């Protein structure tokens, strides 16, 4: 429905993009 | 679980403590929907379905887009980003003595099954939001209207 | 006269002991601010730093926000600026994980234990620090 | 829990036993001090003592934090919020890790009373007093 | 002695003695007092002098007279000069408080090596100083007198 | 002496803490009774109608003569805002310079109670203790806190005669005693 633009496009384009830059620094700077 | 070894760490996954915090939030959340049950059946909240404008709400606002914001909307929607804020605040901030978020390096996971009285009202609380939101999808109902 | 010397009488490290480097002034002040005062714990060391910046934050989006002209312009800046402490205090925390890996020592900020302390005081006091000024905004009529 | 000021050992509930008390007695020592100034406060402004001022002629204590909400009401939240973030500073360093500290001594001894030979009993006359005005406070709240 | 303070006119000037018989703490306290008037009156000075006839601030149009225009200056301004100026003090006494520490170098001039010509601009700042002392005092007076700025009252 | 030579204390005030307690105590009431002094020195000047002449303050035109006309209490009020600012600030700087600037150390913790001398000619700036001897001087201490306490009681009594009806007597009608019964810093606040 209208609802799930935003509930969505927020949710998953700024917060999975940022954990997942996150998570690639995390993982590229181990060991 | 060990493929994950990264968020088993910090018992992010199927853990006790993630168990916990959810029922936690569980807990709190039927006792959300409980008050603002009895908020709307109250005066509190703004009434007449005014929608926002972009003078007061900006793009946020969604003034011409379509989706009906309404100013009741607009303050649960405060409330519940304070309540994100202090989340915040208290997972990543110092742990008063109570629950961390995260495991932490030192603890373990509690064995898996006064706590566990919060933990059988936490598991409950979640079969009810489930069981109250399922009935809302099939039934067409509001979720109010229902639990009313 | 010769006011630029070798650092620490060290004259092939890459330094200058300039008035500006190495005075009494940069000195005192420097090691007087949190991150470098002794004998303050990581945890005091990250709020002081928390609170001090959560101070500041608020105030670019309350003014030059989008609604600055609206009658909710200091509550989108308080907003604005939580979400931009979550953003500095998960880059915080992701350095800790990335340079911290290895580590038992504690106490002591190039520590995992110890960057995690101070990254809690961060966290808290920023988020203190905007709703502080926001309180102090709502109310600068005092003044 | 036990070897503490006013240890009946009254606790039913489970609040604190071999963590938290660090934490739970100094502020239980806050709330019973805040507890002994708000009801003496209110007693006083019930029974006529008041600023010398045209607006506080009037205001009787329920009455009077609406209009004594922002301007000297606001100069209190400033004095206390200083105090109190100094009194972080001590608390946070001591609860979260372990360094010494005692709960609820910010080092406020200025007179040095605490040198009489009878410091014990300000060492319990100060958390009775603090949980008798709290019994108190609530009842003259609550009453109104 | 060991002080820069000296010069031609007058010598080494102290009719009354009070550095006579006394000690280094107390000189050193002396020197650091004097350095500090000498410093707050060149600002003194120097902020009348420019604000007399160029004051954009608060409007572009606050008095002219230095002893209305701090009247005029809102409270918040007064309170942020006050704490500027703490900020600076504590500083201050921390450096009093320093292992090493001559009285008015918070550039720790010691650890570098200085000479005549150091000594010399020392003096500069000195005589530059105890000018400003008697310079802002007289404009003062002259402004709770006449009323008016010092280039007004020139005018 | 008219005590009976005794510890005077009936309630236990005391001992409430130690030593460096009772110094304080000391001290406070030393200075209690000076201010109580002056205050009763400055208060016979007023309602005698004895003041310097002149413009207390010239730009906003309030004088010596309207503030012995008024009352002794109303005449701080009508004091300019800033004047009584410099007052207060004043004995702020001599308050502090004197919890700091003794060598010994504090009242409490090595200095005499009520010794100001360390501030240099504060105390008998024409000098007229110099002549005097230790023997003597103790003699004269014990008449400054006769006198301070009797003064204490003085001003005690002028402030409720002026505040609440006729209280003390041979001033419990006195209108010399009019205005407010306790000014305020800064008057209002
Ligand atoms: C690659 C195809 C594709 C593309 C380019 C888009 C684009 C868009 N969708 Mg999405 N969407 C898709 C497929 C796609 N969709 C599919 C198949 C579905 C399920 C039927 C949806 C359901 C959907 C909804 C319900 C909504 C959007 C919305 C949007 C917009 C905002 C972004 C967002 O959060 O959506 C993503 C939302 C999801 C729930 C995730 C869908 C997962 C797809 C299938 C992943 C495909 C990956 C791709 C092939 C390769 C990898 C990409 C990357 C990792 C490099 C944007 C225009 C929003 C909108 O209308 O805004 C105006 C909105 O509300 N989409
Ligand atoms: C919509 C309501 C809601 C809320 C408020 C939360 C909140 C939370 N969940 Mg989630 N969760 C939800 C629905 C919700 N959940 C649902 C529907 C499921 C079932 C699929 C889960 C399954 C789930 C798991 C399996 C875990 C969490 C965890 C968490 C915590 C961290 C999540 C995080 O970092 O997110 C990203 C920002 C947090 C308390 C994690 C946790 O507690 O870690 C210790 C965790 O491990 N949740
Ligand atoms: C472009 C970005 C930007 C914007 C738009 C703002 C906007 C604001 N800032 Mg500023 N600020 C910025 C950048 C910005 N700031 C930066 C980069 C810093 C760090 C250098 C600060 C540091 C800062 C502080 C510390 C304060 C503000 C405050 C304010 C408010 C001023 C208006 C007002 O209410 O007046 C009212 C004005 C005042 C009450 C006077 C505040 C002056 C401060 C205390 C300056 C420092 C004084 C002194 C030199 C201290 C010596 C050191 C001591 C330890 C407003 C929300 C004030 C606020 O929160 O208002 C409630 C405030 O106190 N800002
Ligand atoms: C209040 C500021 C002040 C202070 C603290 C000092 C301090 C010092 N001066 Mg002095 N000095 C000053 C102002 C001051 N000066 C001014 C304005 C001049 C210009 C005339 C000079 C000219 C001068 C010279 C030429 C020399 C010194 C030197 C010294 C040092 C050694 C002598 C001594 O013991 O002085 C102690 C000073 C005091 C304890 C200050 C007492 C002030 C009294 C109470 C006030 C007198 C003024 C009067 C009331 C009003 C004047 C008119 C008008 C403004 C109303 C010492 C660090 C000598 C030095 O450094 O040798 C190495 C040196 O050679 N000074
Ligand atoms: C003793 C020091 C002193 C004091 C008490 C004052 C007091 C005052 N000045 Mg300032 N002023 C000073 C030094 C001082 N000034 C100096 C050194 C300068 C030269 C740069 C100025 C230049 C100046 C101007 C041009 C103006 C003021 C004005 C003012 C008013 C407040 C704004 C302000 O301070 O801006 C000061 C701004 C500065 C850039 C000075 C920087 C000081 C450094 C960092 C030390 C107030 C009457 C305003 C006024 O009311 O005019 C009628 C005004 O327009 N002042
Ligand atoms: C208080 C400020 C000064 C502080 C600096 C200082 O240190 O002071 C020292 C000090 C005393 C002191 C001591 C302490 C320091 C406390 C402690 C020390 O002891 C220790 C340290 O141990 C020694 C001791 C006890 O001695 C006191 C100083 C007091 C001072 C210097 C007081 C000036 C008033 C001028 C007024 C009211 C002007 C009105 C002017 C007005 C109202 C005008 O209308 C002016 C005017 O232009 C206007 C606006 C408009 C125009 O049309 C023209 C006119 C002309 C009309
Ligand atoms: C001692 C020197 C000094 C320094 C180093 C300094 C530093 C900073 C910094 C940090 C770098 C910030 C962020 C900042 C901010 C503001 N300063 Mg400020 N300031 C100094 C001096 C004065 C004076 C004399 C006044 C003043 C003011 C304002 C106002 C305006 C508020 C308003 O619009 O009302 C704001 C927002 C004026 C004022 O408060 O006016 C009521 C005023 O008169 N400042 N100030
Ligand atoms: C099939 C099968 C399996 C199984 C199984 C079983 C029985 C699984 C059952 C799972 C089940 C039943 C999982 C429900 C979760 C519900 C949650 C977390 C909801 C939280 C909801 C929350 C925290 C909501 C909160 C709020 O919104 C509320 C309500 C009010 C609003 O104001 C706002 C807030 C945020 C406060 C395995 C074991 C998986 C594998 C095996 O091989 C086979
Ligand atoms: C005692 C001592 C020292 C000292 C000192 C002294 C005397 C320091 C004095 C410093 C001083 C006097 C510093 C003022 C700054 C003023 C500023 C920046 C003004 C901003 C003004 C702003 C931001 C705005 C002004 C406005 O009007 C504008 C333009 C438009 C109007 O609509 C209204 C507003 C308000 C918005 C030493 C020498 C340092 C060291 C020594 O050891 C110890
Ligand atoms: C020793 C002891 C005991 C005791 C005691 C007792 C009884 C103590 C009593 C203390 C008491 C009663 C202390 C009063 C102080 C009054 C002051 C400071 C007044 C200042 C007044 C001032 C500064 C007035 C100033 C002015 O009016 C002036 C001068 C002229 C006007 O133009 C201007 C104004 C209006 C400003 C016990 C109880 C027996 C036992 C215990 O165990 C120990
Ligand atoms: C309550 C009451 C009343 C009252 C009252 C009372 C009790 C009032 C009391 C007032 C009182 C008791 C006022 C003392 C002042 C003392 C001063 C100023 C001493 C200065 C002394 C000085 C300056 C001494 C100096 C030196 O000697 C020194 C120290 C040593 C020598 O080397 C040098 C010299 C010689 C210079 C009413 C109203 C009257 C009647 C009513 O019915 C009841
Ligand atoms: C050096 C210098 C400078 C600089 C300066 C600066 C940089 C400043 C800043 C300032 C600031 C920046 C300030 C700040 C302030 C702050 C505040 C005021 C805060 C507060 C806070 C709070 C109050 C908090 C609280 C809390 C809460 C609420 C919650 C819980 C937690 C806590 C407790 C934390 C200049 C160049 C100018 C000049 C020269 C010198």
């Amino acid at each position: 429905a209208s609802f799930l633009p935003s509930i969505l496009t927020p949710v998953v384009t700024l917060v999975f993009p940022g954990l997942m830059f996150a998570l690639f620094f995390v993982l590229i700077e181990q060991e | 679980a060990a493929d994950y070894p990264w968020l088993a760490k910090y018992g992010f996954g199927p853990t006790v403590k993630a168990e916990r915090w959810n029922g936690r939030h569980a807990m709190f959340g039927w006792l959300a929907i409980l008050g603002t049950g009895v908020a709307k059946s109250h005066g509190w909240l703004p009434s007449g379905d005014v929608a926002l404008t972009y003078n007061e709400w900006g793009g946020l606002a969604q003034q011409g887009f379509n989706t009906y914001i309404t100013n009741e909307r607009a303050i649960i929607m405060i409330a519940h980003v304070h309540a994100l804020a202090v989340s915040a605040a208290a997972a990543f901030g110092p742990q008063v003595l109570g629950d961390s978020l995260t495991l932490l390096d030192g603890e373990k996971d509690e064995d898996p099954y006064t706590p566990a009285a919060e933990m059988a009202n936490g598991r409950m609380a979640m079969m009810g939001i489930i069981a109250v939101v399922l009935t809302s999808a099939i039934s067409g109902k509001d979720i109010l209207e229902v639990v009313d | 006269s010769e006011f630029v010397k070798p650092y620490n009488n060290d004259p092939f490290v890459g330094n200058l002991s300039t008035p500006v480097t190495t005075s009494t002034a940069t000195k005192l002040y420097l090691g007087n601010l949190p991150i470098y005062r002794k004998g303050l714990s990581p945890l005091l060391r990250g709020l002081e730093i928390g609170m001090a910046h959560g101070y500041f934050l608020i105030g670019p989006f309350y003014i030059l926000g989008p609604l600055r002209n609206s009658p909710n312009a200091l509550l989108v800046g308080l907003f604005s600026a939580f979400g931009l402490i979550l953003i500095l205090t998960l880059g915080l925390t992701i350095y800790g994980l990335a340079s911290f890996q290895g580590t038992e020592g504690g106490e002591n900020l190039e520590s995992a234990k110890g960057w995690r302390n101070f990254t809690s005081g961060f966290s808290i006091g920023a988020f203190g620090g905007a709703s502080v000024a926001y309180v102090l905004l709502d109310n600068i009529s005092f003044f | 829990l036990q070897g503490m000021v006013g240890n009946v050992d009254f606790d039913p509930l489970g609040l604190s036993s071999p963590n938290n008390i660090k934490w739970m007695r100094e502020a239980e020592l806050k709330h019973g001090r805040m507890s002994m100034l708000a009801w003496t406060g209110y007693v006083a402004v019930d029974l006529g003592l008041r600023f010398p001022g045209a607006r506080y002629a009037e205001l009787n204590s329920f009455n009077a934090h609406d209009v004594v909400a922002k301007k000297e009401l606001f100069l209190l939240l400033l004095w206390v919020g200083t105090f109190e973030t100094i009194g972080a500073s001590q608390i946070y360093d001591m609860s979260i890790d372990q360094s010494e500290r005692k709960p609820g001594d910010f080092g406020f001894d200025p007179l040095r009373l605490l040198k009489s030979p009878e410091a014990p009993k300000y060492y319990e006359a100060e958390l009775v007093h603090g949980r008798a005005a709290m019994l108190a406070f609530s009842a003259v709240v609550t009453q109104s | 002695n060991g002080m820069v303070g000296d010069c031609k006119p007058l010598g080494y000037f102290d009719p009354l003695g009070f550095s006579k018989d006394a000690s280094p703490e107390t000189m050193a306290k002396f020197r650091e007092a004097e350095l500090k008037h000498g410093r707050v009156a060149m600002l003194a000075c120097a902020g009348m002098i420019t604000a007399d006839k160029f004051h954009p601030l608060f409007g572009g149009k606050l008095s002219s007279n230095p002893l209305l225009a701090i009247t005029q200056v809102p409270k918040l301004g007064l309170l942020q000069i006050l704490l500027f100026i703490g900020f600076m003090e504590v500083f201050g006494i921390l450096n009093s408080r320093r292992p090493d520490y001559e009285p008015g170098n918070f550039l720790g001039t010691s650890q570098w090596e200085t000479t005549p010509t150091w000594d010399a601009y020392q003096l500069r700042e000195l005589n530059n100083g105890r000018l400003a002392m008697f310079g802002a005092i007289g404009m003062l007076t002259h402004a709770y007198i006449t009323g008016k700025g010092p280039l007004e009252l020139l005018d | 002496p008219e005590t009976g030579n005794k510890v005077f204390d009936p309630v236990g005030f005391a001992t409430l803490g130690g030593d460096e307690t009772l110094a304080f105590f000391r001290h406070a009431e030393i200075k209690h009774g000076r201010v109580a002094m002056a205050a009763m020195v400055g208060f016979l000047f007023h309602i005698n109608h004895i003041h310097f002449p002149g413009y207390l303050s010239p730009t906003a035109g309030v004088t010596f003569e309207q503030l012995s006309a008024v009352g002794p209490f109303e005449a701080w009020n009508m004091i300019p805002l800033l004047g009584q600012l410099q007052i207060l600030w004043t004995i702020a700087g001599l308050e502090h310079a004197s919890e700091c600037l003794d060598p010994a150390g504090h009242y409490t913790k090595g200095g005499t109670p009520g010794n100001l001398k360390f501030l240099k000619n504060f105390w008998d700036t024409p000098g007229f203790t110099k002549k005097l001897t230790e023997a003597q001087k103790a003699e004269k201490l014990v008449s400054e806190l006769k006198n301070g306490r009797l003064a204490m009681i003085g001003i005690a009594s002028v402030c409720a005669a002026t505040a609440v009806p006729g209280s003390v007597p041979l001033l419990a009608n006195a209108p010399a005693l009019t205005g407010p019964g306790f000014a305020l810093p800064f008057g209002t606040f």
